């Protein structure tokens, strides 16, 4: 980009939406930009923005170079610099004083040229030059794109747009910009009446206010002539009304430049629409595009886009990918070499989950661990070294609901398949980070809750709809392994992750339901239930409805409409009729249990508490089969996660200390053993008590013990401080001096 | 909440248990143990319904979204946003089409009244590439000429156009040249180039045409050859064609001929010129030479030739004669 | 707005256009050539 517009008058707001502007077309692409080097008027005012600039980034990335071509003869201290030794750093004196002919270079710039003709006192010598050096780098390899803006000016700026689109590389004309620049801006029609001397001279009058009797006939008549050949090649010029909030600014300008020249090019359709696209991507100019290249008559390929959409993705630009995948860009053909996936993972932006990733890189088969540490470990890992199902719209929404952006991971989702066990999965990873999150980031935090919060009301809307549509399938649908997304299931990852609205919904209580009820109807009361478990026969007896007989009854009549022992095994094979005989025996251990605490408690034991050693003998063995169905000192790691397993794991051993405490002879370690196994009877009575409140989780009850604990322990510091302050004030009082 | 839950919980783990209690699971863990998954919880289904299932599961999907986006229509949130921006398109719009809003009607109803009662008393581009203010190949820069300027019908007063031959009576019609003396053509009058004709019956011969054409000149896309040759004849061209490339059997027609532009263009020195296109797709005596410059080739496309007025005309002749 | 919108399009040349159309010929012919009555007595009943 070339700035080629010593005495002009722009009002504040077009300067400062010129400078913002410019900065915003400095930093995004690496682009030079080229100006003549005097430090008069606006040169110096890029000058200035550019140093503005280099402030704010701190010189981290860029350095946006701004290469000057100036004349030799006209700059001031040139002695000062004349020397025929090289690479010695000189010193320039700006001073703000120079002559009325030698002005001073903008020692805001960082390259320069000057150019030496020996004239020494003229200005427009140097520019014949200047146009060429445009030309050579755009010649450079594709083809770099050129344009020069241009403001408000003079004669300078007039011979510099005719020395610039006789070499085909246009030029943009900002409005509002006085001198030159509304002239060319209001010569916009006639291209053969407008162009006259008289109506260039009412013009010149109209704008060229204090300067318009330093003009002559010559010079009238070689401007006439040059802004008839400029104005007569329509497809390079664009005048460019100012910059508003209406969405407008100088790189709708530049873009619209760059293709009404590459419109009616020779051979721009080949390969500047490349460049072209890479460059629009980077401004988020989303309807320029839209309605500029992606026309019907351009007919392009799916796999020719995957450069540019990929920074499109790579920068969080939501509209942008959006118009990429709907005007034909398809994800399975997108993410076919492995390497672009590793691509994707090294450009991660920065959140919570690089920062704690890092800590474990001190690779995509190195994220699975960090997956499946964030996500419940009784999974398999994904993500294999080498192609573990592939499944690009899982990878994708993965990468996307970790990076935490939002309006990119709707797109994430709304492309994948298997859509209620991935919207789940978002929704346990979500909470698992929400909670991990230590580093406070409290609006970081809320916002994880509430994208968490937007899953689980999406995935239960996705399944309350399968549910009004059939019955049947939606219990297949829950209960399904899943190929994608590891080894897990919905129900049990539901549960995991403790989506509390979800669970509660009436489908899904109807199959647990119908699951509790086992081979029995479910239509039943319980109370029917306890008393089949009074009398054994009475099932032949009772109502008691089954499965098979339901079912029979209601297989037949649809197809109308349409056109001893295994018994009572199955009967015992229920889980309700299990569990409630299972604490009537426990029960009977607790009666048992407590009689022979206390009654039948001789020196050597006796005939029921031999009965009290087998039951718990029979406990642990319950207990170890219950180990071996659900490596194997990380399936103890699993085992003893839960609330109800450590508690009787504490009982048992509990048990055996006290029992074989209870073998010795001395009447102290008999005492020792008898208070043993009192405080194991309440440990006991303490889990069935358990068994009904209490669940299996084991993290807020962790919490809950911290916070209460804290509680009571600063309430009893208190207490004590008042117990132990006023107890020793009354042995002030009511004792003499000697204790 | 919690109820769902603890149910939840308790029905996870009584399902894996068997029967018979710790008084008899003594015996049944002992049985068991000494005897030797499940398909309730976790099923693993076979593939040839996993297909249907996906895609029945998609369908649904894609049902709930299309809901969700319309029902999001109907929201007041929505409807402020969609009144505001057609209001704003409705006051563009308005405001240009006011803009576009017969006097001169009325001027002309009444010169039609006049006109009657007087009734009853009764009874264009110039040669724009010689204006280009760089003489090529020289340190000379010709006159601003304006497009008013051009011919020599009308004065402009202050016109002094430096003459400037190169040292190796006329006026320069359709254009003022702003540049006097022959330059770097060779006579002081109107150098008239030849062109023979160059074309052949292109593949596919049913309304095309191809041509042995140069690319010698290391510029823009391909021309026929020819030269400027002796004025006034048509065997100067035959000797021509011999000589810059028998054959008795040929004619001559199509002769654009006279005033050609160029960025040669003086005063009184300009060129003109007589181009000629007409031609089985042999042509024998033709393709009897072997033509040499390399690049060279046969355009067999009518794309207005790449070059100036006289040979876009050319690739417009050849497109309408055939 | 609507409602004026309406009325001011129901407001909204043919007329005109004849008029030049005849302006144009008699112009090329000519080139070529060189109240309440008294209703008191129609009152139906007569006094
Ligand atoms: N390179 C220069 N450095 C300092 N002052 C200059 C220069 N050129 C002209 N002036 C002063 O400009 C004043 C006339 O004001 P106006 O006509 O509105 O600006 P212009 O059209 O002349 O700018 C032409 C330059 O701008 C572009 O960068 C081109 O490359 C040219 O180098 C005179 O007093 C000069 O001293
Ligand atoms: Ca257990």
């Amino acid at each position: 980009i070339s700035v080629t517009g010593k005495n002009f008058y722009i009002k504040t707001h077009l300067k400062d939406k010129f400078r913002r502007g410019l900065i915003k077309v400095a930093q995004t692409t690496g682009a030079w930009i080229l100006t003549g080097g005097t430090h008069a008027g606006v040169m110096k005012h890029v000058g200035m923005a550019v140093r503005d600039y280099t402030l704010s980034s701190g010189s981290m990335e860029g350095q946006i170079v701004v290469i000057g071509v100036a004349p030799w003869g006209v700059i001031h201290n040139r002695s000062t610099l004349i020397h025929p030794e090289g690479r010695f750093p000189a010193y320039y004196s700006l001073d703000e004083q120079g002559q009325g002919r030698l002005s001073c270079l903008d020692i805001n710039h960082t390259h320069f040229l000057l150019v030496d003709d020996g004239t020494q006192g003229h200005y427009g010598v140097e520019i014949e030059l200047r146009a060429r050096l445009e030309k050579l780098i755009s010649k450079l390899s594709v083809t770099i794109p050129v344009v020069c803006v241009v403001l408000d000016g003079g004669p300078g700026t007039l011979n510099t747009i005719y020395n610039s689109m006789l070499n085909h590389t246009p030029c943009v004309v900002l409005e509002g910009s006085g001198r030159l620049a509304d002239v060319i801006a209001h010569v916009a029609s006639v291209p053969v009446s407008k162009v006259t001397m008289a109506l260039i001279n009412r013009l010149l009058k109209r704008f060229f206010m204090q300067e318009y009797k330093n003009f002559t006939e010559l010079q009238i008549i070689e401007w006439t002539k040059k802004i008839q050949d400029i104005l007569r090649m329509p497809h390079l010029l664009t005048v460019f009304r100012i910059d508003e909030d209406k969405n407008y600014d100088v790189d709708v300008a530049i873009l619209q430049a760059l293709l009404k020249a590459s419109r009616s090019d020779e051979h721009a359709g080949r390969h500047c629409w490349e460049r072209q696209l890479e460059l629009a991507v980077a401004w988020n100019r989303v309807d320029i595009a839209e309605s500029e290249i992606f026309t019907e008559e351009s007919q392009w390929t799916s796999s020719d886009l995957h450069p540019a959409m990929f920074s499109a993705l790579v920068g969080d630009k939501p509209e942008f990918v959006r118009l990429l995948l709907e005007n034909g860009v398809c994800v399975r053909e997108f993410l076919e070499r492995e390497e672009t996936l590793c691509e994707l993972y090294s450009h991660l932006p920065s959140c919570f989950f690089l920062r704690k990733l890092a800590k474990r890189v001190q690779c995509l088969s190195h994220v699975s661990e960090e997956v499946r540490h964030l996500l419940g470990s009784f999974t398999q890992p994904l993500y294999i070294a080498s192609r573990t199902v592939w499944d690009p719209g899982r990878d994708l929404f993965l990468w996307a609901v970790v990076q935490n952006n939002r309006e990119l991971a709707e797109i994430g989702w709304e492309q994948c398949r298997d859509c209620i066990a991935a919207a789940l999965a978002a929704s346990k990873i979500l909470r698992k980070l929400a909670q991990e999150s230590g580093e406070d980031d409290s609006e970081e935090a809320t916002e994880m809750l509430e994208l968490a919060n937007h899953y689980e009301k999406q995935a239960i809307g996705v399944f309350s709809e399968c549910h009004s549509w059939d019955a049947q399938r939606a219990q297949k649908l829950l209960i399904r392994i899943s190929p994608s997304w590891g080894r897990s299931t919905c129900l049990w990852l539901a549960l995991e992750a403790h989506d509390k609205s979800f669970i509660a919904h009436s489908g899904v209580q109807a199959l647990l339901t119908q699951i509790w009820c086992g081979e029995l109807s479910v239509d039943n009361p319980h109370w029917k239930v306890l008393l089949c478990m009074i009398f054994f026969p009475l099932i032949y007896t009772g109502f008691l409805t089954f499965r098979r007989d339901e079912d029979i009854q209601r297989q037949a009549e649809r197809t109308e409409q349409q056109k001893c022992s295994s018994r009572l095994m199955s009967f015992l094979k229920s889980p309700q009729v299990k569990f409630y005989w299972n604490i009537a025996s426990y029960f009977g251990f607790l009666w048992l249990f407590a009689v022979v605490l206390m009654i039948d408690f001789q020196t050597s034991p006796s005939w029921r508490e031999l009965l009290l050693y087998v039951w718990l003998t029979s406990l642990v063995c319950e207990e170890i089969r219950q180990l071996y169905h659900d490596g194997f000192r990380r399936k103890a790691k699993m085992y003893i996660k839960d609330l109800w397993n450590i508690l009787d794991v504490l009982s048992i051993v509990l048990f055996i200390a006290g029992l074989i405490c209870r073998l010795q002879a001395s009447d102290t370690v008999f005492y020792i053993g008898k208070v043993i196994l009192c405080i194991d009877f309440i440990i006991f009575c303490l889990r069935l008590m358990a068994i009904f409140s209490i669940s299996r989780t084991l993290g807020p009850k962790i919490i809950i013990v911290r916070r209460m604990m804290l509680d009571l322990f600063f309430f009893m510091f208190l207490l004590s401080i008042w117990v132990v302050a006023y107890g020793v004030a009354k042995q002030g009082i009511l004792i003499e001096n000697e204790e | 909440t919690i109820w769902k839950f603890q149910r939840y919980e308790l029905i996870k783990e009584y399902h894996s248990r068997p029967a018979l209690p710790p008084p008899f699971i003594l015996l049944s863990h002992l049985i068991l143990f000494i005897r030797g998954r499940h398909k309730n919880f976790r099923q693993e289904l076979e593939q040839t319904e996993e297909e249907e299932l996906l895609s029945w599961e998609a369908y649904m999907k894609d049902n709930y979204l299309a809901s969700t986006r319309q029902d999001e229509s109907q929201s007041v949130e929505h409807r402020i946003h969609d009144t505001a921006e057609k209001v704003g398109a409705m006051s563009e719009l308005l405001e240009r089409e006011q803009e576009m809003v017969x006097x001169x009607x009325x001027x002309x109803x009444x010169x039609x009244x006049x006109x009657x009662x007087x009734x009853x008393x009764x009874x264009e581009a110039p040669h724009m590439f010689a204006r280009q203010l760089q003489y090529p190949d020289s340190t000379v820069r010709r006159f601003p000429v304006p497009e008013e300027k051009v011919s020599w019908e009308v004065n402009f007063s202050p016109y002094q156009p430096p003459v400037y031959n190169q040292q190796d009576k006329h006026r320069n019609p359709g254009g003022r040249t702003g540049i006097r003396g022959k330059g770097a053509l060779n006579t002081l009058g109107p150098n008239h180039i030849l062109h023979p004709i160059f074309t052949r019956w292109r593949d596919a011969e049913h309304k095309v045409l191809e041509f042995l054409a140069v690319w010698e000149d290391a510029e823009k896309r391909w021309a026929l050859l020819g030269g400027p040759a002796q004025p006034d004849l048509a065997q100067v061209l035959e000797r021509i064609l011999g000589k810059k490339l028998k054959t008795l059997l040929k004619a001559g027609e199509e002769v654009y001929k006279g005033y050609v532009d160029d960025s040669r263009n003086t005063d009184n020195a300009w060129v003109e010129t007589s181009i000629i296109t007409l031609h089985t797709p042999l042509m024998a005596d033709l393709n009897h030479m072997v033509e040499s410059s390399q690049p060279l080739q046969w355009r067999e496309v009518s794309s207005d030739a790449c070059r100036c007025s006289y040979q876009r005309e050319a690739l417009r002749q050849i497109a309408h004669h055939h």
